[PDB]
């Protein structure tokens, strides 16, 4: 029974893994690309400045 | 103004080094790089141009970036030497290994000299009991000569050096001083500890020996460069002291062999079966360094891991030419039972001379070799003819020889785990006698198991008797 | 000593002639004259296949260095000696190379640091000017040099950014991140 | 789930935060890649031996730092990676979790978890390179580890320190005495006594992961898991991968030994690793020495086997025994890795062909196995009886080879030549069969002291099992007096021989 939860950790792992590049393909078509070029735009603006 | 230079290239255990001005370090210089973990010091090897050298690194290149900067003392690698490094383990670099606080030395003499002249050679043929009887028989040792003891992997060559140690150096006098050009580790920390019990490390108050350790453990360039250290050490109580130096370089092979790991990656051509093409030269040069003069002695006692066995490898196959007497321990007599292994045939030494050990022991050694070469060339007879298809004389001489060679084998006080036999010790003069008295047929109805690890022939005929009593 | 490190036979005659303009102080006649020959090789497609040409001989390696030289009837003091060497040592196949290492000294030391900020996407103009004041008050490699970022259309970034300058890339792209998340999502 | 939700979060923003410190603090662009070793420009101030991060994904790491270009070795597959990558470097020497936590769990050689059974959780990180203690630091072998193979290997011992080679060909029982070592070191493993117990770490280099997969069952079916490491790069991976796990089991050895505990190391046929060593010099531009191999691979020898010490009571009093395993081919033990690995350890356990053919399963040559613990690192019961046996065993096998040259008074007539054929029968073992200290001494004390000269070859099996029955049965006093003294004195030594000659008419 250890095992066999072990094996359902690891199905479950495996499942999330499918969902999270199914999201990654789904972010790949919406248009998702200005804010964020915006906002690691300001993030690497705030690190030069850090420094 | 110190000169200073920046790291260019580290491969491995070679690192090139840049100086941005025309006073550009000689070669064999002393290079040191202070690192977060202590001081890493490079010997200058070639000089590659475009105010670039190549070194070869003391220690390990842990960390070594490139541009680091880099310090040349102005001379080669100088080790601490006098009366101070006598008990203290010293490094390549002459830091005291040992936590025992530094060394107070009053002069740090460089690990690079030219040898001694010619004119300054004092040849001598002074005997050296050292108490084993195949190597006080055969091949006798010469007092402050070059001393060899040939082998291979798993034959004793560590074991007949302790024990020669152990034999020599209680009752040798004069100062000492033991190199370890390439070995292990474990084996360095059971000869110290064997020295510090028997006395001859003395950590409280004087000893006799100097201890420099280039453990195989360590890179390439340090066991290289540990006979260069041990050499100096022994040349400085040679010369400055004027005492019988003993010299206890223990697997001088490995400097030939961190010679051809430092020539693979200097861009030397491979010379014959991968060797580094300046071995001859390089060992001439450190070999020679060792010799007899007139201000005192350097007995040089060096053992050769031959590799696979194989006597035509060129390092051993020179380092025999390079060198006085040899004690070859062949495996093939190593695997016999008579693990002393001393081959009684290539074992040879310039002491053999009528004049030098005496006409009797000279007719004594011929005719034991004699019998034995018999026994080697009727090998195959005894093998697939048969041993009864044989003449009388000739059946009589095989025995003679398998006696002798059962004879041959002598317990050691450092091999008393080893053989389970206490470590007697024999004199030269009681050795000549008993194997003259062998060679008469005085003990021929006495049992070849007789002669099995035994000393003298006081020893020969208690075992004798011993075995008849269990035996009945 | 030169201002940056070049490797190669194809890179220490540009540092050979750096070093020779140094001590004449006259690196901008030597750039300027690099800049003419290869001017003048591009202007002649076959004069640059003459120039790869390793079998063409020294008399005509010669005939091509004084063609090259004769028009602007100088180009350097010390650059035809250089063309020259080369002829002497059968290097007219790398001349374009030389010249790009010796623009990299010459870059290297007047301040011209260059950078590729490498984007998915052609870089917006407005966001463009951004970066260059950023790193250029940044201390990034900064001792008064001006800076020459130029957007790099790549398709292996997945979007975002790859700000390189003098041996400093920032890892800001955002395929690099969402990948970083799934090896410790497989774990 | 849970626990992956805040791990993530909690690394980005770790990943957030290390992207906008120093920028990256180096890069590089890729000039070259193949075989698992990469060229790269850029690295101006890198590190000697650092880990470096690919944009890809590949670890890789600093052999060569050429003068512009950088030779990396890629520590993965090469296929990921290609030209114009970004190569961050780590800011750090090449490390790999040591630590506990590691017991229990497989690793490979950059200590990442793949066993699958969660994160590694380790004390610290040890570089994979690390100078081997000084002669000081070491200290004799004394202390014995119970190989329990009832064979040579009790006769002539192993120790707490030694690094005792097993030489062989392929398919010779090299791997078949490591997991009995492994198995039996679970009777002291299982105590509390930490000055007694010996934490296996195996090093299955080379070796296909179907093997390792059926080496991990047969350990944990024992109950052999628990306390052995399976830090290994399997032959699926690169060649930096084999190169590097052996050096990286070695660092969790010294972990285990500078903390005081006792670890045993097994070195499962290093021969692999050379290759992979020639693998990367071949297309790292470094030329080969002798024999199409790079003249470092016994400088690499060296450095890792010499790891492998006992440390002296200053330094904890822990040990770091080493078990070299090498697959020579053809029984050519003067090949050139054999003969650097036979210069680099402390004695050598030959495994020849033939004798495992014949029916000899430990398939050991007494002849040439030596060691450096002879009667010493012993348990004392077993060093008084077979102290100097191996040359005794010798000398019968040559005065065998010299009875089968000539008709003479040899043979059966010998005392010598029937104490050595029984006790080279007596010598065996099976597989999966720990067999423990204490019934080992009355077995040999039998053959050495020529109890067995009217017991005959063929029943020396049988005579075998009834001793071993006999004292486990009827005479368990003496066993177990041996045992808990581990050291036989005139008392324990008279009740043997009482035993002995009261069983010999049996
Ligand atoms: N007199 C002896 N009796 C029994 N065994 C010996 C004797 N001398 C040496 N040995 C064995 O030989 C081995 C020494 O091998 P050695 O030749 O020193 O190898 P290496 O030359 O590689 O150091 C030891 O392990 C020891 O067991
Ligand atoms: N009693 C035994 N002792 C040792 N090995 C045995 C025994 N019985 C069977 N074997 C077989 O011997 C093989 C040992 O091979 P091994 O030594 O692991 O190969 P390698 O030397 O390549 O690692 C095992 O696969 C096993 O099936
Ligand atoms: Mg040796
Ligand atoms: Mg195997």
């Amino acid at each position: 029974w250890v095992r066999y939860e072990a094996s359902l950790r690891q199905l479950e792992q495996r499942q999330l893994a499918k969902s999270v590049v199914s999201r990654v393909q789904s972010e790949l078509g919406n248009p998702k690309f200005q804010e964020k070029v915006l906002q690691q735009s300001i993030s690497e603006i705030e690190q030069l400045l850090s420094k | 103004t110190p000169i200073t230079g920046k790291v260019t290239a580290v491969i491995g255990a070679i690192v090139d080094v840049h100086f941005e001005q025309s006073e550009l370090p000689a070669i064999l210089n002393a290079l040191e790089i202070k690192t977060p973990q202590g001081k890493l010091v490079l010997e200058v090897a070639q000089h590659l141009g475009e105010n670039t050298v190549r070194t070869i690194a003391m220690d390990g290149t842990e960390g070594l970036v490139r541009g680091e900067k880099v310090l040349d003392t102005g001379g080669p690698i100088s080790v601490p030497v006098g009366r101070e490094t006598l008990g203290r383990i010293i490094n390549v670099i002459g830091e005291p290994i040992d936590e025992r606080g530094p060394i107070k030395s009053k002069l740090r003499k460089p690990i690079h000299a030219d040898p001694p002249s010619f004119a300054e050679q004092s040849t001598s043929a002074e005997i050296l009991e050292t108490g084993i009887k195949v190597v006080d028989l055969l091949a006798p040792y010469a007092r402050g000569g070059k001393i060899g003891l040939f082998g291979g992997a798993g034959v004793g060559k560590t074991v007949f050096i302790q024990e020669l140690i152990n034999n020599i150096a209680k009752a040798h006098g004069g100062f000492s001083v033991f190199t370890g050009v390439g070995e292990r580790t474990r084996e360095g920390n059971d000869l110290y500890r064997e020295m510090k019990e028997t006395g001859v490390i003395n950590l409280e108050g004087e000893s006799k020996v100097a201890l420099v350790f280039g453990q195989m453990n360590e890179p390439p360039g340090a066991r290289a460069r540990v006979a260069l250290t041990g050499l100096t050490i022994a040349e400085y109580f040679r010369d400055e002291e004027g005492q019988d130096v003993l010299l206890f370089i223990d697997n001088i092979f490995r400097f030939t062999q961190a010679g051809s790991e430092v020539s693979a990656l200097l861009g030397r051509i491979p010379s014959a079966v991968g060797y580094q093409p300046t071995l001859a030269t390089d060992m001439g040069l450190l070999q020679e360094r060792i010799t007899t003069t007139k201000k005192g002695s350097v007995t040089s006692v060096q053992a050769v891991y031959v590799p696979a066995d194989d006597l035509t490898d060129p390092a051993p196959a020179t380092t025999f030419a390079h060198l006085d007497a040899t004690t070859v321990l062949s495996r093939g007599i190593s695997e016999l039972g008579i693990y002393p292994a001393v081959d009684p045939l290539d074992s040879k030494s310039r002491l053999l001379d009528a004049a030098v050990v005496g006409q009797e022991h000279y007719d004594v050694a011929s005719k034991v070799q004699e019998t034995l070469q018999t026994y080697k060339s009727l090998q195959d007879i005894i093998a697939i003819l048969g041993m009864d298809e044989l003449s009388e004389q000739d059946k009589l001489t095989v025995e003679r020889a398998r006696k002798i060679q059962r004879f041959l084998s002598q317990p050691f006080a450092v091999a008393e785990v080893f053989t389970g036999i206490p470590g007697k010790l024999v004199r030269l003069k009681d050795t000549v006698a008993s194997f003259k008295a062998v060679l008469e047929g005085k003990y021929d109805n006495i049992p070849e198991h007789a002669f099995y690890m035994v000393g003298g022939i006081e020893d020969v005929v208690a075992k004798a008797e011993k075995l008849a009593a269990e035996a009945n | 000593p030169p201002p940056v490190r070049l490797f190669g036979v194809e890179g220490t005659y540009a540092t050979a002639l750096y070093q020779a303009a140094a001590k004449n102080s006259s690196i901008d006649a030597a750039f300027q004259s690099l800049q003419k020959v290869e001017s003048t090789v591009k202007k002649n497609p076959k004069l640059g296949h003459l120039l790869l040409n390793p079998a063409l001989s020294l008399k005509d390696r010669n005939s091509v260095i004084d063609a090259i030289v004769e028009t602007h009837k100088n180009l350097d003091g010390y650059v035809v000696n250089l063309l020259k060497v080369l002829s002497e040592n059968n290097r007219l196949g790398c001349f374009e190379k030389i010249a790009s290492d010796f623009g990299v000294l010459n870059d290297a030391h007047n301040g011209l640091l260059k950078g590729t900020v490498t984007s998915a996407e052609p870089l917006d103009p407005k966001s463009f000017k951004r970066i260059e004041k950023a790193l250029s008050a940044s201390k990034l490699v900064g001792q008064g040099k001006s800076l020459k970022l130029e957007n790099v259309v790549k398709p292996e970034i997945k979007g975002g950014l790859l700000v390189e300058l003098g041996d400093k890339t920032v890892d800001l792209s955002i395929s690099t991140k969402i990948q970083k998340l799934i090896k410790v999502l497989e774990d | 789930k849970a626990q992956p939700t805040e791990v993530s979060s909690i690394l980005e923003e770790r990943i957030k935060g290390v992207s906008d410190e120093a920028n990256l603090n180096e890069t590089g662009r890729v000039l070259a890649v193949g075989d698992g070793i990469a060229r790269v420009f850029g690295l101006n101030n890198i590190q000697a031996e650092e880990l470096v991060e690919f944009s890809s994904g590949v670890k890789g790491m600093a052999l060569n730092l050429e003068p512009g270009q950088v030779g990396i070795v890629l520590f993965g597959s090469d296929r990921l990676v290609k030209e114009g990558e970004l190569v961050k470097r780590t800011g750090n020497i090449v490390d790999v979790p040591v630590g506990p936590g590691l017991l229990g769990r497989v690793v490979d050689a950059l200590g990442n978890p793949i066993d699958g059974k969660g994160p590694i959780d380790a004390a610290g990180r040890s570089r994979a390179q690390v100078k081997a203690p000084g002669i000081l630091p070491r200290r004799s072998v004394h202390e014995p580890v119970q190989t329990g193979l009832k064979a040579v290997d009790a006769l002539v011992p192993i120790g707490r320190g030694q690094r005792e080679l097993i030489i062989g060909d392929r398919q010779t029982g090299k791997t078949a005495v490591a997991l009995d070592t492994i198995l039996n070191q679970k009777r002291w493993n299982n105590g509390s006594d930490e000055s007694k117990k010996l934490y296996c770490v195996y090093v299955a280099v080379g070796q296909k992961r179907s093997t390792v997969a059926q080496l991990v069952q047969t350990l944990e079916q024992h109950d052999a898991m628990k306390y052995s490491i399976i830090v290994a790069a399997t032959a699926s991976e690169a060649a930096p991968l084999q190169y590097l796990a052996p050096f990286t089991a070695a660092s969790i050895g010294e972990w285990f030994r500078d903390n005081g505990k006792h670890a045993l190391i097994v070195y499962d046929d290093l021969s692999k690793q050379a290759v992979a060593y020639r693998q990367l010099s071949l297309l790292l531009r470094r030329p080969p020495g002798r024999e199409a191999y790079p003249g470092d691979v016994f400088y690499l020898h060296s450095r890792l086997l010499e790891r492998a010490a006992k440390l002296s009571e200053k330094e904890g009093s822990g040990s770091l025994t080493a078990l070299p395993v090498i697959e020579t081919q053809g029984g050519d033990v003067s090949a050139y890795i054999p003969t650097n690995v036979i210069s680099i350890t402390d004695g050598q356990i030959f495994l020849e062909a033939e004798l495992f053919y014949k029916g000899i399963r430990p398939a050991i040559n007494v002849g040439l196995s030596v060691s450096r613990v002879g009667s010493a690192a012993q348990v004392k019961a077993l060093k008084q009886v077979a102290g100097s046996l191996k040359l005794f065993l010798a000398q019968y096998r040559e005065v065998a080879a010299f009875a089968q040259f000539g008709s003479d008074l040899d043979a059966s007539t010998k005392q010598t030549l029937v104490r050595g054929e029984r006790l080279t029968q007596l010598l065996k073992q099976n597989q999966y069969s720990p067999l423990a200290t204490e019934e080992q001494v009355p077995l040999i004390y039998a053959g050495v002291n020529g109890h067995l000269d009217g017991i005959e070859l063929s029943r020396i099996g049988e005579f075998e099992s009834s001793f071993l029955s006999y004292l486990k049965s009827n005479h368990n006093e003496l066993l177990t007096e041996i045992r808990e003294k581990g050291e036989l004195s005139k008392e324990l030594l008279a009740s043997l021989k009482s035993a002995t000659e009261s069983f010999v008419a049996t």
